[PDB]
């Protein structure tokens, strides 16, 4: 009859800015790595920009 | 259709602006452009059976 979905009540936004807006990037031979998890990531902005 | 894309608030009123962009972009072709960016005519034949 109806569709339901559940998730943790309170969650923090993923910090995509710190990697996408990093003041300076690294070289190709030393490409920079950053892990992210346990945070809500909004992928809409990826194709909405 | 040439509706203005919505990347922000719902009302757009068909006026370009911040978070309001045209849905069509023009290509750029020049004789000095590279093979990757050079224009190519593509014709696709579909048979009905
Ligand atoms: C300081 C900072 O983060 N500036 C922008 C931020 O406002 C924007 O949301 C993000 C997405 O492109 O890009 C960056």
């Amino acid at each position: 009859t109806e569709s339901i979905v559940r998730f943790p009540n309170i969650t923090n936004l993923c910090p995509f800015g710190e990697v996408f807006n990093a003041t300076r990037f690294a070289s190709v031979y030393a490409w920079n790595r950053k892990r992210i998890s346990n945070c809500v990531a909004d992928y809409s902005v990826l194709y909405n920009s | 259709s040439t509706e203005i894309y919505q990347a922000g608030s719902t009302p757009c009123n068909g006026v370009e602006g911040f978070n309001c962009y045209f849905p069509l972009q023009s290509y750029g072709f020049q004789p000095t452009n590279g093979v990757g960016y050079q224009p190519y005519r593509v014709v696709v034949l579909s048979f009905e059976l």
